[PDB]
RNA sequence: GGUGUCUUGGGUG
């Protein structure tokens, strides 16, 4: 839905490097390189990002009801 | 619906004591020892500084449930020594050994600065 | 007799290898420093007007999970010891977040940063949502569009990771001995040879690898540990482990102090 | 007296049990009541 | 034997958790001309046979409102219906179910093919993974 | 219900008189029974469901 | 103080 504050396994912060993964992305890194320059070592760490659907962007298209 | 409160594993109630002895007679002079609200990180703490002492015997613990916060403690000595006596050297032994590691520790993370 | 030395000190990790202390001292040390030092967490969120995509109760879980700095916390008190029928300004801290997105085209992104602390009991340095620079963002919270709105209150507590992982001031703490399997704890599984189909520690070059003339000693108890503690950015490395040895020192103290008051 | 909504146009509104279930700016036939006035408590957990 | 054990932490940080909606459905019949049922907030004394859940939760309207907590034998829909030939009504009240909790999310409000008044009410709540829930691979 | 009372404990199929057998009751928190390993081989039961 | 009946389809053991 949205990126998980912590990692879930062992619970290093993980939730402020969503956007930065994303332009790391979009400047043509690869997903293993971006991961390691966000300095996330540990696999559970690694998965919790590289494993991110963000459905958030789909649920926002249906217009505000109020 | 069943879940018991998170709280519960640290938090002693007023009812219920943090520790109760009752002697094994079985063996001469063996005491059990209740711990409530404690868990395998004070267990394995004491049972491993006791298990060094010449006077000390027999030492072990366990935690017959994962489900209820308590671990049960059985501690034998030898005849002139009491194993509560025991128990109060091992507390103050491990309360000096941890202030020596933290001023050491200290002083090292000081040079690192 | 205890001896510590440190490796790599920075401020969201420090790397040390400890030495002259017993195994069960070592994972005492990791256990409490992992579950038992208090910090500081949102334990209450008063919701005014959640008019976004995410449940009312998504919401409430992300801001829990926010580190918030806990320097002060052990002048705190625990909301149960204070005499407060409601939590009073001094064993809680109060935060608000308001957002709101105006316009009809762009998503405005709620970030922890927006975080505003109003009370708490100054002038102890506690309650601010951690940054990791001056131009941080923090942690992504809630996205909005037109007119959804996001009118939060949410209140601070003193707890331990006992009681739920939220105030858990470490992430991972790596912890080895005995690179080289001298006290031969493991048997390494194999298919052909157990020397070359294992990877060798990180620590490895920290000690000399056995003789092949070497025969077994069975006196030789293990006696360097290497251990990296890190952290979530609410305590620095220093203050976890400091804390950690105080915490072990006050729980034996509390053992001590009823063995001698049951007499 | 209790505060509506309505399905298609957004528009707020309120009714008193006598008016047909309708919205008055578009005339919509879908209506929802409005979010309570209470505070809610949530343990964040 | 098939059993598994899980990370409490893991647990507390968000694996495996899900959001649950339960809607409840009800409307107003015709059991002739001017005899109908209503929604609306059944006063004891014109009303009886009353359920034994709280009516202290419904608006003027007999619907309960948007983010109220709810238990499980509450009221969340009031319906009388009337008796045929004061205190001339029967209730036809939707309780929630004796098992489930939650939060009143979206109380819609509209009416049927036939003009009369149609009212739909989901609940919400969350579901946290614990001893006795099944997974697999 | 309390600790140790005699209770009759069932699965179905019932194929043989030890699919119903007399168990001492022990509470605990959670919603799930327990059942000591030894004894899930007459019931034929697995934790699985 | 009193929370109704029968079939169809999809699953769990
Ligand atoms: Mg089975
Ligand atoms: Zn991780
Ligand atoms: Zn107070
Ligand atoms: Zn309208």
């Amino acid at each position: 839905m949205i990126i998980p504050v912590r990692c879930f396994s062992c619970g290093k912060v993980v939730g402020d490097k969503w956007d930065a993964y994303l332009r790391l992305l979009e400047e043509g890194k690869q997903e293993g390189d971006a991961l390691d320059e966000l300095k996330l070592k540990r696999y559970c760490c690694r998965r919790m990002v590289l494993t991110h659907v963000d459905l958030i962007e789909k649920f926002l298209r249906y217009n505000p009801l109020e | 619906m069943n879940a018991p409160d998170r709280f519960e594993l640290f938090i002693l109630p007023d009812d219920v004591p943090k520790l109760k002895i009752t002697p094994d007679s079985r063996v001469p002079n063996c005491i059990i020892i209740k711990f409530e609200r404690e868990d395998h990180t004070l267990a394995n703490l004491l049972r491993e500084e006791l298990a060094l002492y010449p006077d000390v015997t027999f030492v072990a613990y366990k935690v017959e449930h994962p489900l209820f916060a308590n671990f049960v403690m059985r501690l034998q000595t030898e005849e002139g020594t009491r194993p509560k006596q025991a128990l109060e050297r091992a507390c103050a032994s491990i309360i000096n050994k941890l202030k020596t590691l933290d001023h050491k520790f200290n002083e090292e993370w000081n040079i690192k600065n | 007799e205890p001896k510590v030395n440190i490796i790599n000190a920075q401020d969201d990790e420090v790397e040390l290898m400890l030495s002259d202390v017993n195994l069960s001292l070592a994972n005492s040390l990791r256990r409490t420093m992992l579950a038992e030092v208090p910090t500081l967490a949102i334990d209450l969120v008063e919701i005014k007007m959640n008019t976004s995509v995410l449940a009312d109760e998504f919401i409430s879980h992300r801001l829990g999970l926010i580190p918030l700095v806990s320097e002060d916390v052990e002048e705190m008190k625990y909301s149960r010891d204070c005499t407060c029928e409601d939590y009073c300004d001094e064993c809680s801290v109060v935060l608000e977040l308001s957002a709101r997105h105006e316009g009809e085209e762009g998503t405005t992104d709620v970030y922890s940063s927006s975080l505003i602390k109003v009370s708490g009991p100054g002038n102890l340095n506690v309650g601010e949502p951690v940054r990791r620079d001056d131009y941080d963002q923090g942690i992504l919270l809630c996205k909005l569009r037109n007119h959804q709105e996001l009118n939060i209150r949410c209140i601070a507590k003193k707890g331990i990771a006992k009681e739920h992982a939220k105030w858990s001031p470490c992430s991972a703490i790596a912890f080895e001995y005995d690179p080289h399997n001298k006290l031969k704890h493991t048997d390494f599984w194999f298919e052909v040879d157990a020397k070359k189909e294992w990877p060798d520690s990180k620590y490895a070059t920290w000690e000399e690898p056995p003789k092949p003339g070497e025969v077994f000693d069975y006196k030789a108890k293990p006696n360097r540990f290497y251990m990296t503690v890190e952290t979530t950015g609410s305590l620095k490395a220093n203050q976890v482990f400091s804390r950690g040895i105080k915490t072990l020192q006050e729980k034996l103290a509390n053992v001590l102090f009823e063995l001698e008051n049951s007499r | 007296g209790v505060k509506y909504t309505c399905g298609a146009c957004a528009h707020n509104f309120s009714l008193n049990k006598s008016d047909p279930v309708r919205c008055k700016e578009c005339g919509h036939r879908v209506i929802y009541k409005a979010r309570t006035k209470r505070m809610i408590q949530f343990d964040a957990r | 034997e098939d059993s598994m054990i899980m990370n409490q932490s893991s647990i507390d940080r968000g694996l495996f958790r899900s959001l649950f909606f339960r809607s409840y459905m009800d409307q107003e019949k015709r059991f002739g001309i001017s005899i109908v049922e209503e929604f609306e907030k059944p006063t004891r004394a014109t009303t009886l046979r009353l359920k034994h859940g709280t009516y202290e939760k419904l608006d003027e309207d007999g619907l309960i409102a948007p983010g109220v907590r709810v238990s499980g034998d509450d009221i969340i829909i009031g319906k009388t219906t009337p008796i045929p030939p004061y205190h001339t009504k029967r209730d036809a009240s939707t309780p929630l179910r004796s098992t489930e909790n939650g939060i009143v999310d979206q109380v819609l409000l509209t009416t049927n093919q036939e003009g009369l008044k149609f009212v739909k009410v989901r609940m919400r709540t969350t579901k946290v993974p614990q001893i006795g829930d099944k997974f697999a691979s | 219900l309390m600790d140790d009372d005699p209770v009759l404990f069932n699965r179905q199929p019932s194929l043989h008189k030890m699919s119903m057998m007399a168990h001492r009751v022990k509470v605990m928190p959670y919603s799930t029974f327990r059942l000591n390993l030894s004894v899930t081989s007459p019931y034929n039961a697995d934790f699985d469901g």
